[PDB]
C-alpha cells in the first residue's frame, strides 16, 4: 500500500537575483534510490533534467541551471533539496522530483511527485 | 442539448448530423440502383406483354 | 471483402471505434455477397440453356462440312476446341493482393464445365 | 454453428442454403525481434586486455559511454580471481542501461583486494582508492604475477603509504609532497620523520600467491536521471518459421508467416515490397538471409445446413484456407460437445473453396442442390448425412445422326409454364 | 498507438476510419455499377444464346 511517492514543495514566484531552496521528499517501498533527479515542465515547455545526484553522491547539473542550482542529499539519502542561487527568468518552471528504484534487482521504475511552481519576472 | 452547453455540443452535433446525413445518402443510392434493377424489369416485362 | 480487417486490421482500439459507427459493415457485406451470387447467377443463366449433354457424332461426315475448329479436341489436355484455348492464351497479381482483407471466392461453373456445356449446344446444333 | 447461423438470420427457421457466418482469424502464437548482429560492443578488451596497468596511487579512470555494453563476457569468462556487485544482479548488467561508466584499473597486492570495497579500511582504501559505502557497480581482480612480477623486484607499481586525510570516495592524489610525519616541518626534504610518500612492492616471481601482484579493475556505474549512454546487447529472440508470429526487425514491425525465401536481395537492400507496397520480404538483421511474409488465414466461414424443418445437422466451409487451420479458430473455448465435434474429424475435406467439415465426399455426381463453390455442390440425402460431390453438369444423352435418317414427331403436347417479372417498388419518401 | 496515448490517439484513430470506410464506400459503389453493367451483357449474351 505505501507506494513510492514524491512530494516537491519551495518553489514560488521570485524576484530576479533572489534565491530558493526546492525539498523533495520521497516515502512508499523505496527499496533503493540509485539515482535522484529534479526536472521542471514549464507551461508550454517539455520536461527537462535540471540537476540529480546517484545513490554514490556523484551529481549531474543541467548546463540551463549548471552554476546555479545546487543539488544536495539529505543525511537520511531519503530527501534531496536543490538550492537555487541567483534565480534566472528560464527557472520559471513547474519544478518535477524523480527517482529510479531497482526492484527486484532487474526492474528500474521511475517515480515522480506533484511538483512544485517556479516564477522569475521583471 | 441538456447534458452540455450549445457551445460546446455543436460538435457532438455536427458529428452526429454528418453520420445521419451519410446514412441517408447511403440510403437514396441504393434505391437508385435498385430503381434501375426494377426498371430494366419493367420494361422486359412490357416488351413481353 | 472483410470490413474489419480491412479498416481496423489486427487492431482492437480501432474496432471498438468503429462499432459505434453502425452497421456500414453489414449493409457492404451484403452487396459483395449479392454481386457474387450476380456473377453465379449471370454465367448459369448464359450457359445452362440446355437441359441434356448432346454428345458429337462418333463418324464426323456432315456432308463436307469441317467442325475440327469449333468442336473439342481430345487430344489436348484440356478438352476445350482449337478457337477456345486460342482465346485462354490471347487473354492469359491480385494472388498476392489478398494481404489486406481480401477475398476471391472461385467461380461455381469451374472453366471445365463451361467448356462441357458449350461441347453439348455444338453437338445438339450440328 | 446452426445456433450462430440462427442468430445471423434473426430467425429460428433456416432454409436449405448456405449462410455466412464469421471469419476465422489465426491468432499469433510467439512474438519475434531480431535486431543487427552483435556489432560494436564496448572497449573491454583495452581496460582488460591492456599490457600494463597504472599504479593504485594513480589508477588509470576510463570512461565508458554511447557503446553498447557486453557484461556476459565477464562473467561468462572466469579469467577473475574475484569478481562481486553491488546494487544490480551480475547477470542483468547485459540487460541494463547507464549514463556514464567508469572503469578504474590498477595493480594491488592479492591480499590486499579484501580493502577493495565499501567501508573498507587500511592504507590501500584510506590513501590509495576508496570507495562509497553505497558504491553501485562491480569490482573485478585477477592474478599478474606473471605480468606484473620480474625477477629480483619489479619495482614499478607504486602505492601511498601515508597522507593527512583519507581519500574521499573515487578520489585520487597524485600529489607526492614530502608528508609531515614529525613535529618538525619536512620542506621537501626527505629524512627522519619524512618517509618516501609512494612505496614500491617489489613484486617478485617468487612472492607467494597472497603477495603476488593482483590486476583490478572496478566499474562504477551513474545514475542521475540523465539519458543512458550505455545498454547490454538488444537481446534478439531465435528464428520461427512456418507459424504465425509478431515479428520486428530492428523496428520494422508485422504479423505474419516467416519462410524460406528465393529472392536475391542486393547487399544494400533490407526489405522488399510488394506492387501494392505492402512488405513481401525480409532479410534477418543477424544474419543475411531472405524470409518471405505471408498472411495467416483471413478465411472466412459460412455454415451448409438443409431447411431446419427438414434435418438438425449442419456442415461448416471454412473459405480458401488449409484444412490445418480449421481447428485452429479460437478453439479449446467453444462449447466442448457442439462446436469441437466439427473442429476435425474423419469428415474433413479439401475444396478450392476451402476446407468442409461435417460432409462426406461421395464419388456419385448429382444436380447441385446447395452450391459450394469451384464445382462441388453439397446435398442432404442418403443413415441420412450431408454429401458433398461433383456437379453434374446434366443428363448424358447421345443423338443417333446419320447421314441420311431423320427424326420426326408423330404426337404433340401442350404445355404451359409461368414467369414472374417484377415490375414497381414502394413508393418511399 | 505508440507515439500517442489512447485519449489524443482517438480523434486520429476517428479521422483514419473516417477516410477508410469512405474509401471502402466508394469501391463498393463502383462495383455495384459494374455490377449492373455486365448483368446488362450477361442479359443480352443469353439473349442472344
Amino acid at each position: 500500500n505505501s507506494h513510492v511517492q514524491l512530494v516537491e514543495s519551495g518553489g514560488g514566484l521570485v524576484q530576479a537575483g533572489g534565491s530558493l531552496r526546492l525539498s523533495c521528499a520521497a516515502s512508499g517501498t523505496i527499496s533503493t534510490l540509485n539515482a535522484m533527479g529534479w526536472y521542471r515542465q514549464a507551461p508550454g515547455k517539455q520536461r527537462e533534467l535540471l540537476a540529480s545526484i546517484s545513490n554514490l553522491g556523484t551529481t549531474y547539473h543541467a548546463d540551463s541551471v549548471a552554476g546555479r542550482f545546487t543539488i544536495s542529499r539529505g543525511s537520511a539519502k531519503n530527501t534531496v533539496n536543490l538550492q537555487m542561487n541567483s534565480l534566472k527568468p528560464d527557472d520559471t518552471a513547474v519544478y518535477y522530483c524523480n527517482t529510479r528504484v531497482l526492484e527486484g534487482g532487474t526492474q528500474i521504475r521511475d517515480y515522480w511527485g506533484q511538483g512544485t511552481q517556479v516564477t522569475v519576472s521583471s | 442539448l441538456s447534458r452540455l452547453d450549445p457551445p460546446e455540443a455543436e460538435v457532438q452535433i455536427d458529428r452526429l448530423i454528418t453520420g445521419r446525413l451519410q446514412s441517408l445518402q447511403t440510403y437514396v443510392t441504393q434505391q437508385l440502383i435498385r430503381a434501375a434493377e426494377i426498371r430494366a424489369s419493367a420494361n422486359l416485362a412490357a416488351t413481353k406483354m | 471483402v472483410d470490413c474489419t480487417m480491412y479498416i481496423c486490421g489486427d487492431s482492437t482500439e480501432c474496432s471498438n471505434l468503429l462499432l459505434q459507427y453502425g452497421s456500414f459493415c453489414t449493409q457492404l457485406n451484403r452487396a459483395l455477397t449479392g454481386i457474387a451470387v450476380e456473377q453465379d447467377k449471370n454465367t448459369q443463366e448464359v450457359f445452362a440453356q440446355v437441359k441434356q449433354i448432346y454428345k458429337t457424332p462418333p463418324i464426323k461426315d456432315f456432308g463436307g462440312f469441317n467442325f475440327s475448329q469449333i468442336l473439342p479436341d481430345p487430344s489436348k489436355p484440356s478438352k476445350r476446341s482449337f478457337i477456345e484455348d486460342l482465346l485462354f492464351n490471347k487473354v492469359t497479381l491480385i494472388c498476392a493482393q489478398k494481404f489486406n482483407g481480401l477475398t476471391v471466392l472461385p467461380p461455381l461453373l469451374t472453366d471445365e464445365m463451361i467448356a462441357q456445356y458449350t461441347s453439348a449446344l455444338l453437338a445438339g446444333t450440328i | 454453428p446452426l445456433s450462430e447461423t440462427k442468430c445471423t438470420l434473426k430467425s429460428f427457421t433456416v432454409e436449405k442454403g448456405i449462410y455466412q457466418t464469421s471469419n476465422f482469424r489465426v491468432q499469433p502464437t510467439e512474438s519475434i525481434v531480431r535486431f543487427p548482429n552483435i556489432t560494436n560492443l564496448c572497449p573491454f578488451g583495452e581496460v582488460f586486455n591492456a599490457t600494463r596497468f597504472a599504479s593504485v596511487y594513480a589508477w588509470n579512470r576510463k570512461r565508458i559511454s554511447n557503446c553498447v555494453a557486453d557484461y556476459s563476457v565477464l562473467y561468462n569468462s572466469a579469467s577473475f580471481s574475484t569478481f562481486k556487485c553491488y546494487g544490480v544482479s551480475p547477470t542483468k548488467l547485459n540487460d541494463l542501461c547507464f549514463t556514464n561508466v567508469y572503469a578504474d584499473s590498477f595493480v594491488i597486492r592479492g591480499d590486499e583486494v579484501r580493502q577493495i570495497a565499501p567501508g573498507q579500511t587500511g592504507k590501500i582504501a584510506d590513501y590509495n582508492y576508496k570507495l562509497p559505502d553505497d558504491f553501485t557497480g562491480c569490482v573485478i581482480a585477477w592474478n599478474s604475477n606473471n605480468l606484473d612480477s620480474k625477477v629480483g623486484g619489479n619495482y614499478n607499481y607504486l602505492y601511498r603509504l601515508f597522507r593527512k586525510s583519507n581519500l574521499k570516495p573515487f578520489e585520487r592524489d597524485i600529489s607526492t609532497e614530502i608528508y609531515q610525519a614529525g613535529s618538525t616541518p619536512c620542506n621537501g626534504v626527505e629524512g627522519f620523520n619524512c618517509y618516501f610518500p609512494l612505496q614500491s612492492y617489489g613484486f617478485q616471481p617468487t612472492n607467494g600467491v597472497g603477495y603476488q601482484p593482483y590486476r583490478v579493475v572496478v566499474l562504477s556505474f551513474e545514475l542521475l536521471h540523465a539519458p543512458a549512454t550505455v545498454c547490454g546487447p538488444k537481446k534478439s529472440t531465435n528464428l520461427v518459421k512456418n507459424k504465425c508470429v509478431n515479428f520486428n526487425f530492428n523496428g520494422l514491425t508485422g504479423t505474419g508467416v516467416l519462410t524460406e525465401s528465393n529472392k536475391k536481395f542486393l547487399p544494400f537492400q533490407q526489405f522488399g515490397r510488394d506492387i501494392a507496397d505492402t512488405t513481401d520480404a525480409v532479410r534477418d538483421p543477424q544474419t543475411l538471409e531472405i524470409l518471405d511474409i505471408t498472411p495467416c488465414s483471413f478465411g472466412g466461414v459460412s455454415v451448409i445446413t438443409p431447411g431446419t424443418n427438414t434435418s438438425n445437422q449442419v456442415a461448416v466451409l471454412y473459405q480458401d484456407v488449409n484444412c490445418t487451420e480449421v481447428p485452429v479458430a479460437i478453439h479449446a473455448d467453444q462449447l466442448t460437445p457442439t462446436w469441437r465435434v466439427y473442429s476435425t474429424g474423419s469428415n474433413v475435406f479439401q475444396t478450392r473453396a476451402g476446407c468442409l467439415i461435417g460432409a462426406e465426399h461421395v464419388n456419385n455426381s448429382y444436380e447441385c442442390d446447395i452450391p459450394i463453390g469451384a464445382g462441388i455442390c453439397a446435398s442432404y440425402q442418403t443413415s441420412q448425412s450431408i454429401i458433398a460431390y461433383t456437379m453434374s453438369l446434366g443428363a448424358e444423352n447421345s443423338v443417333a445422326y446419320s447421314n441420311n435418317s431423320i427424326a420426326i414427331p408423330t404426337n404433340f403436347t401442350i404445355s404451359v409454364t409461368t414467369e414472374i417479372l417484377p415490375v414497381s417498388m414502394t413508393k418511399t419518401s
